[PDB]
C-alpha cells in the first residue's frame, strides 16, 4: 500500500535517457503497475501497464521494468517535449500513488533577461505600491534577487515568484515583487533591483527613480 | 472521449464538499466502466478518493471511507461527496475513467480536474493594475508589459492576452499568498522594440469565483 | 483448527476467459500407498457487493490411484445444480487444481446483486491419509467481478484445418504443428496469436518478450501468455526452422499452454493466428479433445535412499525439512511401509513435538535428539529388503518425504 520512487527533480541534458525507480514495500503482483505523466498547467496522461505495456499514441521510445518491490521507468533520447512531473501506481491491491519525480533539461547556461516595472498610478490611488522586477528567460533555477532603495537594502516584504520550465525553450521565468505603502514608497527615490546568478559574472542592478518617466 | 468537472471551488471548515463528474463518449448503464476521483494538494503525491462502477458497487480509500460518498445522477453525470472539510483538504481534486472491471485497476482517462479551497473567508475578487512597459524597460531590441493581480481570495485566476489571439511569449506567474490574506500575481508578455502601441495590448483577466473579468490596457 | 496451513497469492492475467483455476502444489500424496483415502472440504469467501459471504464445498474420499476429476459432493448456498459447476483434477508430483466456472452463478443472490458478485479468496481444507488436516488459503490479491452470460461458440470456419488433434492432459497442452509459409527463411515480423472456444468459454493468448524479428536457425524459443490463471509453471512455444509447390518453405511449432481445464467441452476448438509480413493474419485451426488419462506421477517426488546394517536394528538420521523454521513452532513426522494393507493399522505412525509414541504401528520408533536431527530405530525386519515411506513437516515448511529401501545385509 506504499511507493517511493527516486530523488525528485532530475536535470538531464536531452538526447539522454531517464531512469526512474519505484520502490515498494509490498510485491504487488508484478503484471499490475502502470506509470502516469503531469505537466503543471495541464492533467495526467496515461503511459504504460505492468511497467512495460505501452498506451495508445505512445511510441517505443519509453520502457519500464522490474517486479515486486522495485518498478523502474526508462525514457531514451530525451526530447525538451518530454520533461514534466512522473508518477507510478499500484493496481492489484488498494490504489496509491507515488510521491512524484520531476524533469528538467539542462540548457547550456543562459543568462536572466532582467527587467523592472514601477508601480502604476491607479495602483497608487490605493495607498499603497507594489515594485515588480522580472527575470524573463534563463535555465540556471538558481538566481537571486535583492531589493535596495536608495542604495539601502530591504528584507522580508520581497516577495518571489517562478513559472516552471518552458516545455519547447527551457527557458525558467521569476517574478520578484516589492510591496509597500504609498507612504513609505515616497520617503525614497532610488529604486534598484540586484540580480545574483550563475549566468551572470558578477550581480546586475538595475533601477529607476521615482516619477522621472 | 471526455470529462468534466463542476463543482463549488470554495468549501467553510467542517461543511460538506459537493463534486460533480460530468462526460461524454461512453455509458456507465452499460458494462464494463467504472468512475472515480483523484486529489492532489499542490506539491503533495496524489491520493485516490473513490470508485465506482457499472454494477453500481462503490469502494473508496480505506481512510477516508469514513467521509465519503459518491453517487450516480443522469446518463452522464457522476457526483462526489465529502464531509466534516478540514483545510488540510485544500487540493486539486479529478475524475477519471476506467474501461475494466478488474475490481482495482489504472485509470485510463482523466478530466482535467477543479481546485478546491477550504478557508473561512470572504469571496473577495481581484483588482487588476497594469505595469507599464517604461523607458526603462527596454532591452535587446524588444520591451516587456504586465497586468498585476492582487487582492483575491479564491485562488483561482484565469489571464489572457489580446482576448486569446497571443499565446507565445507570454508568462503567468504562481500566486503568492500576501500578508493581508490575499493573494496576488502578475501576467507578462514580450514585444519588439518596434511595437511600442502600434497594436492596444489587453490582458484579458478572468475570475469565475467572484464572476469578476477585467480587461486592462497598459502605455 | 488447521494443523497446517499455506498462503498463497492468485495471480490473474488478462480477461477472465470463463473459469477459475488454482494449483495447491504443498498438499501431500503418499507413495506406493494405493489406500491413502484423502477427505477434503472446500471454501469459497465471495464479497457480493461488500457482504462477505461463504460458500462451502464437499468432495469426500480421494482415491488417487484411480480417479482424477472430481465433482462435489455437495455444496451451501448454490444455485442451480451448483456442484456441476465446480472441478477439482490431480495433476502428478503431489499437485493438483481447482477449477470454478464464472459464466454462471454460484451462490444465490437477490435481484441487483448478480452483477456485483466477486471473490476474495478460497480455503482448501485436507484430511490426510493419517488424519491431520492440512489447509490451503489462496487470496485474490485484487478480486475480479463476476459477469454472468450464456456466451456463444464462434467457429473461424474460413480457417486451414489441420488434422493433428490437440490433447489436453493434467490440464496442460502440448501441441506440435507444421508449417507452410511463402519462404521468409529470415525474419518478416513474425508475430502469434492462439484462441481457444467451446462451452462459453474463450481462452486467448498473446507473445511475451514482444514479437518475432530476430530469427535464427533452427530451433527458435519464446514466451507467451494466456488470458487466465497463469500457472506456476509457464506457458511457452517454440518454433523450428525447417526441414532437410509454390515455393511453399517448410517450418514446424510447438506450444504448451497450460491454464487449460476441462470445461471447454470435448467439443472445442483451438485457433492458431501467425503471421510473416503482414495480431496474427495466417491461420491454422485444430480439434480440441480432452484425456482421460489418470496422472500417473500423483506419488509426492521421493528422496529416493537405500539403507544397510545388521540384523534387524536398522536406523536412519532423518534430516530436516527444505527451508525449515528451525524453531520449529509445531512439527509432525509420520512413515508408513510400502504398498500398505489396511487403512485403520499401517497408519497410526505419528510424532510430534510434544507427543511421543502413540497407540498403534508397531516395529518402528525414534524421538528427536539434542543433534536435533531425527534417529528413528526400526525393528523386526525380515530377511530380504524392504521400503519404508517418510513424511516431515514444520511450520512454514516445505513438505519433504522419504523413500527409504531398507536393504538386508549382503552375502
Ligand atoms: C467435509 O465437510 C463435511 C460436511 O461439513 C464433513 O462431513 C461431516 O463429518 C462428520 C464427522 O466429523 C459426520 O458426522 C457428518 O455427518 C458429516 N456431514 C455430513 C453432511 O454427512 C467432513 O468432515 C468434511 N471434511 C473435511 C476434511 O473437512
Ligand atoms: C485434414 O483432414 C480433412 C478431413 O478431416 C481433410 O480434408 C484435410 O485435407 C486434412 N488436412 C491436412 C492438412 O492434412
Amino acid at each position: 500500500i506504499v511507493l517511493t520512487q527516486s530523488p525528485g527533480t532530475l536535470s538531464l541534458s536531452p538526447g539522454e535517457r531517464a531512469t526512474l525507480s519505484c520502490r515498494a514495500s509490498q510485491s504487488v503482483s508484478s503484471s499490475y503497475l502502470a506509470w502516469y505523466l503531469q505537466k503543471p498547467g495541464q492533467a495526467p496522461r496515461l503511459l504504460i501497464y505492468g511497467a512495460s505495456s505501452r498506451a495508445t499514441g505512445i511510441p517505443d521510445r519509453f520502457s519500464g521494468s522490474g517486479s515486486g518491490t522495485d518498478f523502474t521507468l526508462t525514457i531514451n533520447r530525451l526530447e525538451p517535449e518530454d520533461f514534466a512531473v512522473y508518477y507510478c501506481q499500484q493496481y492489484g491491491s488498494s490504489h496509491t500513488f507515488g510521491q512524484g519525480t520531476k524533469l528538467e533539461i539542462k540548457r547550456t547556461v543562459a543568462a536572466p533577461s532582467v527587467f523592472i516595472f514601477p508601480p502604476s498610478d491607479e495602483q497608487l490611488k490605493s495607498g499603497t505600491a507594489s515594485v515588480v522586477c522580472l527575470l524573463n528567460n534563463f535555465y540556471p533555477r538558481e538566481a537571486k534577487v535583492q531589493w535596495k532603495v536608495d542604495n539601502a537594502l530591504q528584507s522580508g516584504n520581497s516577495q518571489e515568484s517562478v513559472t516552471e520550465q518552458d516545455s519547447k525553450d527551457s527557458t525558467y521565468s521569476l517574478s520578484s515583487t516589492l510591496t509597500l505603502s504609498k507612504a513609505d514608497y515616497e520617503k525614497h527615490k532610488v529604486y534598484a533591483c540586484e540580480v545574483t546568478h550563475q549566468g551572470l559574472s558578477s550581480p546586475v542592478t538595475k533601477s529607476f527613480n521615482r516619477g522621472e518617466c | 472521449i471526455t470529462l468534466k468537472e463542476s463543482g463549488p471551488t470554495l468549501v467553510k471548515p467542517t461543511q460538506t464538499l459537493t463534486l460533480t463528474c460530468t462526460f461524454s463518449g461512453f455509458s456507465l448503464n452499460t458494462s464494463r466502466v467504472g468512475v472515480g476521483w483523484i486529489r492532489q494538494p499542490p506539491g503533495k503525491a496524489l491520493e485516490w478518493l473513490a470508485l465506482i462502477y457499472w454494477n453500481d458497487d462503490k469502494r473508496y480509500s480505506p481512510s477516508l471511507k469514513s467521509r465519503l460518498t459518491i453517487t450516480k445522477d443522469t446518463s452522464n453525470q457522476v457526483v462526489l461527496t465529502m464531509t466534516n472539510m478540514d483545510p488540510v483538504d485544500t487540493a486539486t481534486y479529478y475524475c477519471a475513467h476506467r474501461y475494466s472491471s478488474r475490481w482495482y485497476w489504472y485509470f485510463d482517462l482523466w478530466g482535467r480536474g477543479t481546485l478546491v479551497t477550504v478557508s473561512s473567508a470572504s469571496t473577495k475578487g481581484p483588482s487588476v493594475f497594469p505595469l507599464a512597459p517604461s523607458s526603462k524597460s527596454t532591452s535587446g531590441g524588444t520591451a516587456a508589459l504586465g497586468c498585476l493581480v492582487k487582492d483575491y481570495f479564491p485562488e483561482p485566476v484565469t489571464v489572457s492576452w489580446n482576448s486569446g489571439a497571443l499565446t507565445s511569449g507570454v508568462h503567468t506567474f504562481p500566486a503568492v499568498l500576501q500578508s493581508s490574506g490575499l493573494y496576488s500575481l502578475s501576467s507578462v508578455v514580450t514585444v519588439p522594440s518596434s511595437s511600442l502601441g502600434t497594436q492596444t495590448y489587453i490582458c484579458n483577466v478572468n475570475h469565475k469565483p467572484s464572476n469578476t473579468k477585467v480587461d486592462k490596457k497598459v502605455e | 483448527v488447521c494443523q497446517y496451513t499455506i498462503q498463497s497469492l492468485i495471480h490473474l492475467t488478462g480477461e477472465d476467459p470463463g473459469f477459475f483455476n488454482v494449483e495447491i502444489p504443498e498438499f501431500p500424496f503418499y507413495p506406493t500407498c494405493n489406500v491413502c483415502t484423502a477427505d477434503v472440504n472446500v471454501t469459497i469467501n465471495f464479497d457480493v457487493g461488500g457482504k462477505k459471504h461463504q460458500l462451502d464445498l464437499d468432495f469426500g474420499q480421494l482415491t488417487p490411484h484411480t480417479k482424477a476429476v472430481y465433482q462435489p459432493r455437495g455444496a451451501f448456498g448454490g444455485s442451480e445444480n451448483a456442484t456441476n459447476l465446480f472441478l477439482l483434477e490431480l495433476l502428478g508430483a503431489g499437485e493438483l487444481a481447482l477449477t470454478m466456472r464464472s459464466k454462471k452463478l454460484p451462490i444465490n443472490v437477490t435481484t441487483g446483486e448478480e452483477q456485483q458478485v466477486s471473490l476474495e479468496s478460497v480455503d482448501v481444507y485436507f484430511q490426510d491419509v493419517f488424519g491431520t488436516m492440512w489447509c490451503h488459503h489462496a487470496e485474490m490479491q485484487n478480486p475480479v467481478y463476476l459477469i454472468p452470460e450464456t456466451v456463444p461458440y464462434i467457429k473461424w470456419d474460413n480457417c486451414n484445418s489441420t488434422n493433428i488433434t490437440a490433447v489436453v492432459r493434467a490440464q496442460g497442452l502440448d501441441v506440435t504443428l507444421p508449417l507452410s509459409l511463402p519462404t521468409s527463411a529470415q525474419d518478416s515480423n513474425f508475430s502469434v496469436k492462439t484462441q481457444m472456444l467451446g462451452n462459453e468459454i474463450d481462452i486467448e493468448c498473446i507473445m511475451e518478450d514482444g514479437e518475432i524479428s530476430q530469427v535464427l536457425p533452427g530451433d527458435n524459443k519464446f514466451n507467451i501468455t494466456c488470458s487466465g490463471y497463469e500457472s506456476h509453471v509457464p506457458s511457452g512455444g517454440i518454433l523450428t526452422s525447417t526441414s532437410p509447390p509454390g515455393t511453399g518453405y517448410a517450418y514446424s511449432l510447438r506450444l504448451t499452454p497450460r491454464p487449460v481445464s476441462r470445461f471447454l467441452g470435448n467439443n472445442s476448438i483451438l485457433y492458431v493466428f501467425y503471421s510473416g509480413n503482414g495480431g496474427g493474419d495466417y491461420c491454422i485451426q485444430s480439434n480440441i479433445v480432452f484425456s482421460d488419462e489418470i496422472p500417473a506421477s500423483q506419488d509426492m517426488p521421493t528422496n529416493t535412499t537405500d539403507i544397510t546394517y545388521v540384523g534387524d536394528n536398522a536406523t536412519y538420521s532423518v534430516p530436516m525439512v527444505t527451508s525449515e523454521d528451525a524453531n520449529s513452532p509445531n512439527v509432525t513426522v509420520t512413515a508408513f511401509w510400502a504398498w500398505p494393507n489396511n487403512t485403520e493399522t499401517d497408519f497410526k505412525c505419528k510424532w510430534t513435538l510434544t507427543s511421543g509414541t502413540p497407540s498403534g504401528c508397531e516395529n518402528i520408533s525414534g524421538a528427536f535428539a539434542s543433534n536435533r536431527t531425527f534417529d528413528i530405530t526400526v525393528s523386526g525386519l525380515g530377511t530380504a529388503p524392504k521400503t519404508l515411506i517418510i513424511t516431515r513437516t514444520a511450520t512454514n515448511a516445505t513438505t519433504t518425504t522419504h523413500k527409504v529401501i531398507f536393504s538386508k545385509a549382503p552375502e
